[PDB]
RNA sequence: AUAACCGCUGAAAGCAUCUAAGCGGGAAGCCCGCCCCAAGAUGAGGCCUCCCACGGCGUCAAGCCGGUAAGGACCCGGGAA
RNA sequence: CACCUCGAUGUCGGCUCGUCGCAUCCUGGGGCUGAAGAAGGUCCCAAGGGUUGGGCUGUUCGCCCAUUAAAGCGGCACGCGAGCUGGGUUCAGAACGUCGUGAGACAGUUCGGUCUCUAUCCGCCACGGGCGCAGGAGGCUUGAGGGGGGCUCUUCCUAGUA
């Protein structure tokens, strides 16, 4: 007796609102159904997952202080070449990127962690591209 | 924001109110706008221009009778002024009153694999004394154990020239519509016969 | 003791309107929106308007007199609000009018022009002396106080430009 | 947009207080602005214009072979490249 | 102290090339002054850029000349010898003082004294070849993201006014 695994399945997508949503309270999730862990077939090496599209995105809300005292970092190659940059100015720059860094971060590393990654659409404000089903998800 | 495309032509002075006024003559000849860009179509705004009218055809077939206007469809189109929508077609050096001041876009010259210290304006090493043929040389670069490498941005030989430079703020001292001339005073890029894009100022704008 | 984050406020020209997290004033003057705290309900009552705090923790206390102080100055507002006076001491020091804009020669070498902003007026009652007319308290403060920075009672002279009232100084100097 | 700082309005604390809720000023510094690179930005973007949807086997998931088409190369005369 | 390195981690100083820190020398912004003005003092913010040329000594440093907005202090194997130097130190010659009967010896001095064409990898400057960018082509261009740059003085008017 083997263990079951998949035969190639159907990409399954998933809509989400994201507006008062916390940050990485919702990344976690977006993690989960990005690898499919929610799947009882969940297979490692494979990544049977969800597309996610999330939208209002420019409309994540956070905690505490966060909105201006939290830094992104950059560092080009060169020398004095670390750039840091404060939610706030993200946010007003590319809104989302900063959930998109959250769930990044929370996904694995190594080639298929990258790829995950790419099945995770972000948009601000309302609508995206209508192609799929993507069930509303709450 | 006004813009047209030419060629360095050659120098000289030109004595305006009994000073000398070292001026590059600059041809920009008539400029037969070929394409518009829009916000609509293309998400900024600009427009192609097109110049030296040569080839009878080399012109093949990816072409526009589009615009039409192409009609004698020109070597370099070379076409963005940016910002720039201007009155009907073919911009003209009309487009510019003498004591404008202007940037200018060019090619400077080509010094192919040039040495530091001509590339950059290093030192060198001493010409005697001990020498040992580091003369011409760069001298360390880096330090030792830390950070153990050498930086990223970090000033060495290689290609030097043959690259976009674009010297501002150039008074125009003259504009010969005659002709199609126009007198700037010195530093424009590159070799004469070489195309020049030539803007109004980012001073005020 | 009995602090003054309970008494009571004032009717007559004005309305009071509560909303969630705003109450709009709306009076003889003008009309005001007051931000205010979105929990601590603020009552409106016969004649006169009331704020209630949640709890007794120094939180909520802080948000109380600041609340009913904040819709106070409201309704004073949209009945008279203005005041705020500045006269001008020394010398060569004048203060002229021009349209709605203030003008004014402090001992620089230029004179400084100050265009009023939305709601607020000004008035110059002798050069000497100037007046900031307005609906919004905070608003007249400020726009009285940005006139007075340029030049500044002076510590060694009367020079400068002084809010009425608001003492004079000497260190003496030399 | 901020630093130190200067202020407004303002409680907790009847007074007072630039601060606890707010707001305004405020640096050669910060983010833009200028100049240059830049879609291997595998997140490979967009616009204009071209050529066209053959013939056979693979009766099918991609293809394959032969000429082709728009176009390129090659070779040659050269170049402030 | 004796932990990696004695089947080798080249040692002072210079030169070249920098890059970083800020406990800031200057420039910018500030508070206090026993701040009249000008000019200082002290302390706060600020690392963007700047931060001279000589005499002496191997010198670092220091002293001095002449200037300056200023003539900052540190780190990077007391940054940097497969980059250069080789004056110092630090082999073998020779001398002085001194010590030793002596051979010899001295963070004492003196003069002299071999610094190794070829870069595999990483890194760095340049420049191409390949493939990809799921129809192929010729033009044109958006800019995510990077990099460059970022100094300052005198005089004059205001006004010999405050
Ligand atoms: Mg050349
Ligand atoms: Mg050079
Ligand atoms: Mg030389
Ligand atoms: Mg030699
Ligand atoms: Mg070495
Ligand atoms: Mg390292
Ligand atoms: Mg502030
Ligand atoms: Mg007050
Ligand atoms: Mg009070
Ligand atoms: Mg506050
Ligand atoms: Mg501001
Ligand atoms: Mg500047
Ligand atoms: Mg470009
Ligand atoms: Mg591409
Ligand atoms: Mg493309
Ligand atoms: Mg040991
Ligand atoms: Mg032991
Ligand atoms: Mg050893
Ligand atoms: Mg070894
Ligand atoms: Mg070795
Ligand atoms: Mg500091
Ligand atoms: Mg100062
Ligand atoms: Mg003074
Ligand atoms: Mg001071
Ligand atoms: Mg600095
Ligand atoms: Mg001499
Ligand atoms: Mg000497
Ligand atoms: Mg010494
Ligand atoms: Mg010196
Ligand atoms: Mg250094
Ligand atoms: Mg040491
Ligand atoms: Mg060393
Ligand atoms: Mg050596
Ligand atoms: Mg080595
Ligand atoms: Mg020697
Ligand atoms: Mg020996
Ligand atoms: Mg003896
Ligand atoms: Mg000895
Ligand atoms: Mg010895
Ligand atoms: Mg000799
Ligand atoms: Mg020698
Ligand atoms: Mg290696
Ligand atoms: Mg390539
Ligand atoms: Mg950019
Ligand atoms: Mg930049
Ligand atoms: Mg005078």
């Amino acid at each position: 007796m083997k263990t079951y695994v998949p035969k190639q399945v159907e990409p399954r997508w998933v809509l989400i609102d994201a507006e008062g949503k916390t940050l990485g309270r919702l990344a976690t999730k977006i993690a989960t159904l990005l690898r499919g862990k929610h799947r009882p077939d969940w297979t490692p090496n494979v990544a049977m997952g969800d597309f996610v599209v999330v939208v209002n995105a420019d409309k994540i809300r956070v905690t505490g202080k966060k909105l201006e005292q939290k830094i992104y970092t950059r560092y080009s190659g060169y020398p004095g070449g670390l750039k840091k940059i404060p939610l706030e100015k993200m946010l007003a720059t590319h809104p989302e990127r900063v959930l998109e860094h959250a769930v990044k971060g929370m996904l694995p590393k190594g080639p298929l962690g990258r790829r995950l990654f790419k099945r995770l659409k972000v948009y601000a404000g309302p609508d995206h591209p209508h192609q799929a089903q993507r069930p509303e998800k709450l | 924001m006004k813009g047209i495309l030419g060629v360095k032509v050659g120098m000289t002075r030109i004595f305006r109110d009994d000073r000398a006024v070292p001026v590059t003559v600059i041809l920009a000849g008539p400029c037969p706008v070929v394409q518009r860009r829009t916000p609509e179509k293309d998400g900024y705004t600009a427009v192609q221009l097109g110049f030296l009218p040569q080839n009878p055809k080399r012109v093949n077939r990816p072409l526009k009778g589009h615009f039409a206007k192409a009609g004698v469809e020109p070597v370099r189109i070379l076409r963005e002024i940016r910002d720039f929508n201007p009155e009907g077609d073919t911009v003209t050096v009309e487009i510019f009153k003498p004591g404008e001041r202007v940037d200018v876009t060019g090619t400077s010259k080509g010094r192919g694999f040039a040495g530091v210290m001509k590339r950059w304006n290093f030192a060198g090493g001493p010409d005697s004394h001990g020498a040992h043929k580091i003369h011409r040389h760069p001298g360390s670069i880096g330090n030792r154990k830390t950070p153990g490498r050498v930086y990223k941005g970090k000033k060495m030989a290689g290609h030097y020239g043959a690259e976009r430079v674009t010297v501002m703020n150039l008074e125009v001292v003259d504009v010969i519509p005659e002709e199609n001339l126009l007198l700037v005073k010195g530093a424009v890029p590159g070799p004469n016969g070489g195309l020049v894009i030539v803007r109004e100022t980012k001073k005020a704008a | 003791s009995r602090i003054g984050r309970l008494p009571i406020p004032v009717p007559k020209g004005v309305s009071v309107e509560v909303a969630p997290g705003r109450v709009k004033v709306k009076g003889p003057k003008g009309e005001l929106e007051v931000p205010v705290s979105p929990e601590m309900r603020v009552v409106v009552e016969e004649g006169v308007v009331r704020v209630e705090r949640p709890s007794d923790e120094r939180r909520h206390k802080s948000l109380h007199g600041l609340t009913r102080t904040l819709i106070a100055n409201a309704v004073k507002g949209v009945s008279e609000g203005y005041s705020k006076e500045l006269l001008i001491k020394g010398i060569g020091y004048r203060a002229r009018l021009v349209g709605r804009a203030l003008e004014l020669t402090v001992g620089f070498s230029h004179p400084v022009v100050v265009e009023p902003p939305e709601g607020i007026t000004f008035e110059v009652p002798e050069p000497t002396r100037v007046r900031v007319s307005g609906i919004d308290k905070q608003k007249v403060g400020q726009v009285a106080a940005n006139i007075r920075a340029i030049r500044k009672p002076s510590a060694y002279h009367e020079k400068g430009i002084y809010y009425a009232g608001e003492p004079v100084r000497l260190k003496p100097g030399k």
